[PDB]
């Protein structure tokens, strides 16, 4: 079948799979072919919404010295954009410190919070994204930031792609269109259930029926 | 991409040393123990099997363990977008950058000796800004700046010549494919210790011309290692107790391309002396051989070297023996050349020879009847008489160059040996005119010379003023 | 540095086997002394082995011709590079004669012992010229145990007495040079002839003489020796013939010449509104660094592949 011809691929990726097709599976598979293969200093990032699913990847896939981050998208920016480079791009009284009830609906407000309480700030409204925004916002700013981001990672594994919001794939598209770094999608259309956290079912779709870059595979198993 | 500066202090027999650096770097010189520390230091900062262990009381200078040791580096990421070691770099480092200093790097290290314990501990920093560095960060036994470089130490000790060669090969293609990853640089001390000759040129090309030895640090007694130099710095040891350091970024430009391999070859064994006498051909050597096997036969043992210089202009030895820190002395005669196609025009060769190493360049060209009618003797006496107009036209020029241990002859060196001993020539040239004659033959008739010389001779040739380059190269 | 200590440890021993052995019969074993020595201290340490009586019997290896230019009444013995252990040895001296120039014969000679084949020349006008020849065509004639040796202004004998005797094989590429006598004019002496000669136990030629009317002077008195050069060539056929089985190669004029008949066109080329050979032989050492500079892969094969070259493949092997 076809989980043969995408062990086989390399680039741009889509996986179109439904409910108990295996993406687990043919997401570690992928990874593992991915790291033997390629015996550069390049690694790779996995992403992914919950902790238990990190955890089963980080567990399946092993040990190693090379570093590979296997965690949620909320934890890749803030371990990799926000934390490390926010005072290259704001200035020097902007804290790297956060432990994250301190909501509110503004941006600036947000920049206030974490500036003067020194706490990650958050929004009310579920539809916008105050982490995935100050994101990109800090990409654009700092060239030691993107130069970062280039040298480390080679390609980035997504899941569950129909549950992002706006701003997620705003970050995910500037990373494969400005940066040059290849993606791996795996989502089912029909999962939008969680709706109810501003998921946005939209952007996999026009991904699925728009983008010529991508190949598109579908799994009935 | 490229390495640029280190400073070492209170280390060793190291105070204050900043020297300057390239990817391939050659040390040499006397001292033989601070050509063996600059290793040391380097494996200290970049070797995670020798920065192991700590330091010593006698690592301090001057045994005085109140003081603190710095070891600094510095590099150069301007070429992120070319090359990809810059990229193994950045990617292990992540926020000790800013972006206003995109383009240097940092690693330094720091010990402090602790007297309870008698103990030196290390500790390593990393940043952009010299003033603002932090800990490299690590767990265990492991440290974040042990996953990019790889640090390989080759020696000889701790025919057989095939076998050393057999370990460069399997070197280097060992540390290709396994080390695809990290950046790989190698400590080659005194390759040279049970190597035959060619076996030397050989392991030079391979070292000067294959791409598996990007980045280096080279200690050798051998000029034979150095014949195929090229892109290099060389670091020379000054021959005192304190430590002092000259460098010097050699490069042969493409005009000097047809004549690499003479250029080599001659300043290879100059580059392990004090000072050196720059001279034209083998005559002069001859005669001043002789010279001074009959009054200085030690000038070689304590560092003097005749150097044949031949049909080049000078610049591109000064240039790396003045950089370098040797003393050099150059004789020269006026010469006249002919050009190329007209007739009756002639080029201030040796004038214009002199001046391309005072900055000013080139003079001005000459015109000399010369009918046809004469030819032969009365040629050359014109030419002579225009020599001397010539000589005497230019006398603060002249006066200058003498400045600068620069001797230039009115003439020629027949007509300043004649003007030191011409009753000893008119006696053994009989029956002719001893500069006429010695000029027919140039090898023959000064072996004739050179064979009927006695110490009298040799020491009025040595005491004329005339002479005096030579009295430079004995320290007087 | 630490060649101090070494200097300091061989003048304890030298003053130390003496004192206490005074009643036996010492003998010095040095192997390879120059480990991580100075090339100063190499040079003082070939002038104690060689010019003081510490050292009266001694056996020494070496790997660097630094220590032998002092070389002087002893045995070399040298171990053929193969498999089988074969060795030569050679009684060395130096001649009386040969004792204002010793110091040029013994540096010239010391890295000559350490190749395989030599090829004897004379300055080094052929120096450049053949280098920059082989490094276009043969690059790595020096790995493979290749050597350029100028000679100078003496003759062939010792260096040929010395390589033949260790094995090593030698080259020579001479040309035809009229010597005016010292004093009486109008008499030269047949000198590449008489060099050649010496080298095969016939020894020295009778003089000859040429009018050269006075009124004649500058090129046409060239080729009126060159035209004698031609005609002693011609009569001596034979003998050039011999030369030639002992790896002797005479030229019949000069090197220019037999350069010409090999690069004529391109010589004309380069040297523009001149006689290629007359403007070559006015400045030898500019003009030959003007040719080089200018000459192609072509000019180098076709200097290579000539029979006036066929030296240059002796020394690399054919």
């Amino acid at each position: 079948m076809s989980r043969e011809q995408i062990i086989k691929d390399g680039g741009n990726i889509l996986v179109t799979a439904g409910a108990g097709s295996g993406k687990t599976t043919i997401l570690v598979s992928k990874i593992e072919a991915d790291l033997k293969e390629n015996k550069t200093h390049y690694s790779i990032a996995a992403v992914t919404f919950t902790n238990k699913a990190a955890k089963e990847i980080e567990g399946r896939l092993g040990y190693s010295s090379r570093g590979n981050f296997i965690g949620t998208n909320d934890g890749f920016v803030e371990s990799e954009i926000i934390r490390p480079f926010i005072k290259d791009a704001f200035g020097n009284d902007y804290p790297d410190n956060f432990t994250a009830d301190n909501q509110f609906a503004s941006y600036d407000k947000g920049l206030q919070v974490l500036k003067y309480q020194n706490i990650l700030g958050t929004y009310s409204n579920p539809k916008k994204n105050f982490k995935f925004q100050l994101a990109l916002d800090i990409l654009k700013k700092s060239l030691v930031a993107r130069q970062y981001i280039f040298s480390k990672y080679f390609k980035i594994f997504i899941d569950e792609y129909q549950d992002s919001d706006k701003d997620m794939h705003n970050l995910f598209m500037y990373l494969k269109d400005q940066l040059k770094i290849k993606l791996f999608i795996v989502g089912d259309p029909k999962q939008s259930i969680y709706i109810w956290r501003g998921a946005e079912p939209e952007n996999f779709n026009g991904l699925i029926e728009n983008s010529t870059d991508f190949n598109k595979y579908h799994l009935t198993s | 991409m490229k390495f640029s500066n280190i400073t070492i202090k209170n280390f060793r027999n190291f105070e204050k040393v900043n020297i300057n650096l390239d990817n391939k770097n050659v040390i040499f010189g006397m001292n033989d123990i601070g050509k063996t520390n600059f290793l040391y230091a380097l494996r200290f900062l970049l070797d995670k099997e020798i920065r192991k262990f700590g330091f010593n009381k006698s690592d301090y200078h001057k045994h005085d363990t109140s003081k603190k040791i710095e070891i600094i580096l510095t590099l150069d990421l301007s070429n992120y977008e070319k090359d990809e070691d810059t990229k193994k770099l950045i990617s292990v480092v992540k926020g000790a950058r800013t972006s206003a200093n995109a383009d240097v790097f940092y690693i330094a290290l720091e010990s402090k000796y602790d007297d309870k314990e008698l103990y030196g501990n290390i500790i390593l920093k990393w940043g952009s800004e010299l003033d603002n560095l932090i800990d490299i960060p690590g767990r265990g036994n492991i440290n974040a700046l042990d996953n990019v470089f790889k640090v390989i130490y080759i020696n000889p000790l701790v025919g057989d010549g095939r076998r050393k060669m057999l370990s460069y090969s399997i070197y280097n293609y060992l540390a290709k494919k396994k080390y695809e990853d990290k950046i790989v640089i190698y400590l080659i001390e005194e390759p040279e210790i049970s190597l035959h000759r060619s076996m030397q040129i050989a392991l030079s090309k391979q070292l000067f011309e294959q791409s598996t030895y990007k980045y280096f640090f080279l200690s050798t007694h051998s000029p034979e290692l150095l014949y195929e130099m090229d892109n290099t710095r060389l670091i020379r040891v000054h021959s005192t107790e304190k430590v002092v350091c000259s460098s010097h970024m050699y490069n042969v430009e493409e005009a000097y391309g047809s004549v690499k391999k003479k250029l080599n070859k001659a300043l290879s064994s100059a580059l392990f002396a004090e000072r050196v006498l720059l001279i034209e051909g083998p005559s002069e050597k001859i005669l001043f051989e002789k010279v001074l096997d009959e009054v200085e036969p030690e000038y070689e043992l304590n560092g003097g070297f005749l150097l044949e210089v031949g049909g080049t202009y000078f610049n591109h030895y000064v240039c790396t023996l003045n950089d370098l820190g040797i003393t050099h002395i150059i004789k020269t005669d006026n010469d006249l050349k002919s050009k190329k196609g007209k007739k009756g025009v002639y080029e201030l060769l040796g004038l214009n020879r002199c001046l391309n190493l005072l900055g000013r360049e080139n003079l001005d060209e000459i015109t000399i009847d010369i009918p046809e009618d004469i030819k032969g003797k009365k040629k050359k006496e014109r030419l002579n008489e225009r020599k001397k107009e010539i000589f005497k036209q230019y006398k603060n020029e002249v006066g200058e160059f003498l400045g600068e241990r620069i001797y230039l002859s009115e003439i020629d060196l027949e007509n300043d040996l004649y003007s030191a001993i011409g009753e000893s020539m008119k006696r053994i040239f009989e029956n002719e005119d001893p500069v006429h004659y010695l000029q027919k033959s140039k090898l023959f008739n000064m072996v004739e010379l050179v064979n009927n010389l006695s110490t009298k001779d040799c020491f009025d040739v040595f005491e004329h003023e005339k002479f005096a380059c030579l009295k430079e190269l004995v320290g007087s």
